[PDB]
RNA sequence: CCUUCUCAAACAUUCUGUUUGGUAGUGAGUGAUACUCUUUGGAGUUAACUUGAAAUUGCCUUAAA
């Protein structure tokens, strides 16, 4: 089970902007539109870091 | 030209008068009152004479507004062409490089539809302190932003050149906003004979620098205007005769 | 000793007294450990560098970060009545208690080691004045902000649900549920009191 | 019939813009003509053209005499015209909506042209649009049988052209078009000879399509005509040629 | 003879106030089926190749409105008088009076339908508003409370 | 006699938490777009800008064909 | 009881005696109307008095315009008690010898820093 | 149920500077010592603040029916 094209490209935007600051990442408004928790974003980034860098 | 030493004896004796055992404005507001044989007597202008100043009192005003209660905020009024063109991120990228910061840019539209209520307009305007306005619409504003907003010297807008010979460019505004911010001081022009120059924050203006600001103003007033009498005044002190023309 | 204020602008006055006083080691005392999640989360998001102490976090997480205040010079922490009990720092000047305390009797005894004022609508030292038109107009900023994030909306909610429970679970005959809920919601800035 | 209170204020406040609007223009071109520039807005003549992406080529105006055809429009909403605009529109006899006239643009004509700008639309026409206007609409106020002149009726003939004007070389209706397209000396006499041009209105009806086509076209006026309300407002020119296809 | 909670209707909002109510309400149309569909195809054509805030509209379901009053989220509530089962809406003016949400009985059910992309609506409410129309909305609230509520305080009585 | 309603209400009649679905921009329309993305990925649907281009080539070519021979 | 003079208040900006006289002519014959204006600049303080000649006709108007929403803000209107006539709302519109004293005044002023 | 002066000039250009001109207000109310003026009549002025757009009287036609 992989992730979608938009999801991957959206995660690229978050990683390049903040890095690994999940608190800043979920208090962000422009990139993290759907106000997901720290646990949601980091889990999806872990899956992203497996397929990519 | 005025002597430097009377101004030093003017400012530091007011440092005495301010060092005594509303208070946000009475202690803090260095102002200087200028008189004329009839300033602009027959026409009710609203321009702001942007007096060239060597050393800013706005980067000073930037800090102490964080320590005091009211936030110093900067407005830009634009026409329709530019707001659709330019964001705050482009402003922030080329003004935080100094460290000045446009909080809100406001269209000419927004003054008449989403702040058209007198209550909300007074709520919107009275927050801000540096009101800047692009030249195409500067001349339309007292219908828009009300007459109450022109009673102050903060809230009255400043015309600022944003067009690079008939066409707008961001480069034109970016160095011009710095020009008004750090180098310029407003003063209005009543059709009376009395005029004050609210010079600024008495917590700032290290008073050797303050005399540099006062004397430089007196250059740009005596050359541009006939004048009668000049007075420095912390807010309702005894008035101090600095200069005496005849 | 105290400052008389209505429930609308109780929080709005507090934000004024913090911004005007930004050099001194000052302490607020609030009731709920749930509540000082809320007032900490606003002030870092309306940008005052505050500190936060409450029961809902770990021990050395609480301790080592409380340790940062004790060696500091400037800033401010927000803590509960309970977690700060027994651990007064002599390096402090303002103890403002927002709430009626846990024990009102034994509260005066814990002063004398630190200047005090409280906040009360109907409910030694003197009061202070307050010029009423000086409070910060951030309630326009906050009402947009309480609607936009949902985390800040949730923590506003728990900061309200837990505020009034503790207000009912108190000792005194004076401090018993007379207060109108139209205005305590405005201390946490709602349109409707949840 | 009864008047709602909404009306009389809206009419008040709109005309008391126009009472304020032309006052400023009447002060300005006074100071432009009398040449007392110490405090003016602008120091020259402006004519802007609006055509098609919706181009706005603002121009100057030299002294070169040009030919303008002006159509009466019915704008704006609640505006009883003041005394100063009753006159110009009566001296151009444009008191009926959807009625046109050719005039010449001089530097005597241009300052009065800023008066009536919100009430009409102006512009430079083409020779086809000059010609196809006249040979398709044309009124001649001339004597009837014996008594009743004011039957304005029709440019039927070329010998009625011989009758009234005649001696100025005015021999046929095509020769009139020479006197209008080219600035001739007897241009004003033949301009006084063809008094209106009763253009039709575009929408011209109520109905199914007609309600919709009215709404769809009414907003099109709001783009192709802007009301400047400025002291040195430009005079706005539209293409007459595309307009006359809508009006002939 | 009519029992007072029936014929609390028919004593409806007058000519000018109703006109001004629709002057406000017609600004806040829900996006129609055609308009919504074309917008999403615009979104499909754009987002597939290469942000928006919450848009305000009127709220128009009976269940949705009876939720919103007592939530409390409703500010103005319009109520049609002509309803096939009258008992569907008889409690609703009392609910608004109890929760303190400003209400107005409007005349004509199809009149509500026009502003809402439906045939009939029986009830319509405006929960939230754009900032420019906020002062106008609150003025209409006072206008309706002066005309409707204060004139007909005795509407709970008299058969 | 409007007896109970004279005492005007204060808190809402429920206490239900309000979900995150009433804040971050909505899934439903976001799901619906993704489907219309899917269909144009499969090409079942043309974008509206090319449909004008389908109507630009069409509808000018009217009455422009032989009918007798 | 109620009298003839009316208290039309809360008037929209741009609504003067003429339109006050014109619109309230529609109810019947009207006695006399003013509108209270600022003296310094000729603009309105948004409350004005008029009188009908028929005391019947007055409370016709009050029962028709007491909360009548009119381009921004509803007119509040009042019949008045007996007597209490319309009074005084005037129609206002937008309406080296020296060097001796200044030499005196420049030297007089220096005493003030010595005063404080 | 109207919707409000969205830039002119001059010189010099770096891909924009310098200079000049252009803005006649919702109302009410509070209020900090100074400035001028003429003449005791008050006039023009100079900080600041409040406020639901608040208020109880200063001597043209097709936007037709």
């Amino acid at each position: 089970r992989s992730q979608s094209e938009r999801e991957e490209e959206w995660l690229e935007k978050l990683y390049k902007k903040h890095g690994d600051d999940y608190k800043k990442m979920f208090f962000d408004k422009k990139l993290n539109i759907y106000q997901q928790s720290e646990g949601d974003l980091k889990r999806r980034l872990l899956r992203w870091k497996k397929r990519n860098g | 030209a005025i002597p430097r030493e009377r101004v030093i004896k003017a400012v530091n004796e007011l440092i005495k008068f301010t060092s005594k055992p509303e208070e946000e404005l009475k202690k803090d507001l260095q102002l200087i009152v200028v008189n004329n044989k009839s300033f602009t007597g027959t026409s009710k202008s609203f321009k702001l004479k942007l007096l060239n100043v060597k050393h800013s009192f706005y980067k000073p005003w930037k800090e102490a507004s964080a320590t005091a209660v009211k936030d110093f905020k900067v407005l830009l009024i634009l026409k329709d062409s530019d707001i659709k063109k330019v964001s705050e991120d482009d402003l922030f990228d080329q003004l935080d490089s100094e460290g000045i910061k446009v909080d809100e840019i406001i269209c000419g539209k927004d003054l008449k539809t989403v702040y058209k209520a007198y209550e909300a307009r007074n709520a919107f305007i009275s927050q801000f302190s540096l009101i800047l306005a692009d030249d195409s619409i500067v001349t339309s504003l007292p219908k828009l932003m009300g007459g109450k907003a022109y009673n102050k010297v903060e809230t009255t807008p400043i015309s600022i050149r944003t067009h690079a010979n008939k066409e707008f460019s961001l480069t034109t505004l970016t160095n011009n906003i710095k020009k008004v911010y750090m180098n310029q001081l407003p003063v209005k022009l009543p059709r009376g004979t009395t005029l004050n120059v609210h010079l600024g924050n008495l917590e700032w203006l290290r008073p050797e620098e303050f005399v540099d600001n006062v004397e430089l103003i007196s250059e740009q007033l005596i050359k541009a205007y006939q004048i009668r009498s000049i007075f420095i005044k912390t807010n309702r002190s005894p008035v101090l005769p600095l200069y005496y023309n005849q | 000793g105290y400052v008389v204020c209505d429930s609308d602008k109780r929080f709005l006055l507090l934000f004024s007294f913090l911004k005007r006083n930004q050099k001194k080691k000052i302490i607020v005392f609030l009731s709920s450990c749930n509540s000082v999640k809320y007032y900490a989360e606003l002030l870092n998001y309306i940008d005052l560098p505050v500190l936060e102490l409450h029961g809902k976090q770990k021990q050395q997480k609480r301790t080592n970060t409380f340790f940062e205040f004790c060696n500091a010079e400037r800033g401010i922490l927000i803590c509960t009545d309970v977690a700060a009990r027994g651990l007064d720092i002599p390096a402090v000047d303002w103890i403002i208690q927002f709430d009626p305390p846990d024990d009102p009797r034994d509260y005066i005894h814990r002063v004398g080691r630190g200047k005090s004022l409280m906040f009360l609508t109907p409910n030694p030292l003197n009061e202070y004045e307050f010029p009423e038109n000086k409070i910060a107009n951030v309630q326009s900023q906050l009402e947009k902000l309480i609607k936009s994030n949902y985390y800040l909306h949730q923590t506003a909610k728990d900061g309200y649900r837990s505020y009034l429970q503790a207000y009912a679970s108190h000792s005194l005959k004076t401090v018993y549920q007379i207060d109108k809920l139209d205005l305590a919601k405005v201390a946490k800035s709602y349109g409707f009191p949840v | 019939k009864f008047v709602r209170a909404e009306s009389i204020v809206a009419k008040t406040l709109a005309t008391s813009r126009e009472k304020e609007r032309i006052k400023r223009v009447s002060i300005l071109e006074d100071k432009k003509a009398k040449n007392e520039t110490q405090h003016i807005a602008s120091g020259k003549d402006f004519i802007l053209k609006i055509t098609e992406g919706l181009i706005r080529e603002k121009t100057t105006y030299d002294g070169k005499p040009a030919l303008l055809f002006i159509v009466r429009v019915r704008g704006p909403l609640a505006v009883n015209i003041p005394n100063k605009a009753f006159k110009i529109l009566s001296l151009l006899r444009l008191v009926e909506t959807n009625t046109g006239v050719f005039v010449k643009l001089t530097k005597n004509v241009y300052p009065l042209l800023k008066v009536i700008a919100p009430y009409v639309v102006i512009g430079k026409p083409s020779l086809s649009s000059i010609r196809s206007l006249i040979q398709k609409r044309g009124r001649i106020i001339y004597k009837g049988e014996n008594e009743a002149e004011p039957h304005e009726i029709v440019l039927n003939d070329n010998n009625i052209v011989e009758e009234q004007l005649g001696d100025h070389g005015i021999i046929c209706v095509e020769d009139i078009i020479h006197e209008i397209a080219t600035m001739g000396e007897s241009f004003s006499v033949c301009n006084f000879f063809l008094q209106p041009f009763k253009l039709n209105r575009e929408v011209s009806g109520f109905g199914s399509l007609n309600r919709l086509r009215k709404i769809k076209q009414r907003e099109a006026e709001s783009r192709t005509r802007q009301f400047s309300n400025a002291a040195t407002a430009p005079v706005i020119e539209v293409d007459i040629d595309s307009l006359l296809a809508k009006l002939n | 003879k009519v029992p007072p909670t029936i014929a609390q209707f028919q004593y409806t909002l007058d000519r000018n106030t109703a006109a001004e109510t629709f002057k406000l309400f017609n600004k806040y149309r829900p996006e129609t089926a055609a308009e919504k569909k074309e917008r999403l195809t615009k979104e499909a054509a754009a987002v597939a190749e290469g942000a928006s805030p919450k848009p305000y509209a009127v709220k128009y379901g009976l269940n949705h409105v009876v939720a919103l009053i007592e939530n409390k989220k409703a500010k103005l509530v319009l109520i049609a008088n002509d309803v096939d089962p009258i008992e569907l809406v008889v409690f609703l003016p009392a609910l608004c009076k109890k929760m303190g949400v400003p209400y107005a009985i409007v005349k004509g059910k199809a009149r509500l339908g026009t502003l809402v992309n439906q045939k009939t609506s029986a009830v319509a409410a405006l929960t939230e508003v754009r900032a420019e129309d906020e002062a106008a909305l609150a003025k209409l609230v006072s206008t309706i409370d002066a005309n409707f509520a204060d004139k007909y305080d005795e509407v709970k009585k008299h058969w | 006699i409007d007896w109970f309603t004279r005492h005007e209400e204060v808190m809402p009649l429920t206490a239900v938490p309000e979900p995150k679905r009433r804040f971050v921009p909505s899934k439903n329309e976001a799901k619906r777009v993704m489907k219309i993305v899917r269909a144009i990925r499969e090409g079942r649907i043309i974008p509206p800008k090319k449909l004008k281009e389908m109507k630009e080539k069409e509808k000018i070519e009217n009455y422009q064909y032989d009918l007798w021979g | 009881e109620y009298s003839g003079i009316i208290y039309v208040s809360r008037l929209p900006h741009g609504f003067h005696e003429k339109e006050l006289s014109k619109y309230f002519a529609q109810f019947g014959d009207l006695k006399e109307v003013r509108l209270a204006r600022n003296k310094k600049t000729g603009n309105s303080r948004h409350y004005g008095f008029l009188e009908f000649v028929n005391k019947e006709d007055a409370m016709i108007a009050q029962e028709s315009m007491n909360n009548y929403l009119l381009m921004g803000h509803l007119l509040q209107v009042r019949v008045l008690p007996k007597g209490a006539k319309i009074e005084k709302l005037y129609k206002y519109k937008k309406r080296k010898q020296l060097k001796d004293n200044m030499k005196q005044k420049h030297e007089e002023r220096i005493k003030k820093l010595a005063k404080s």
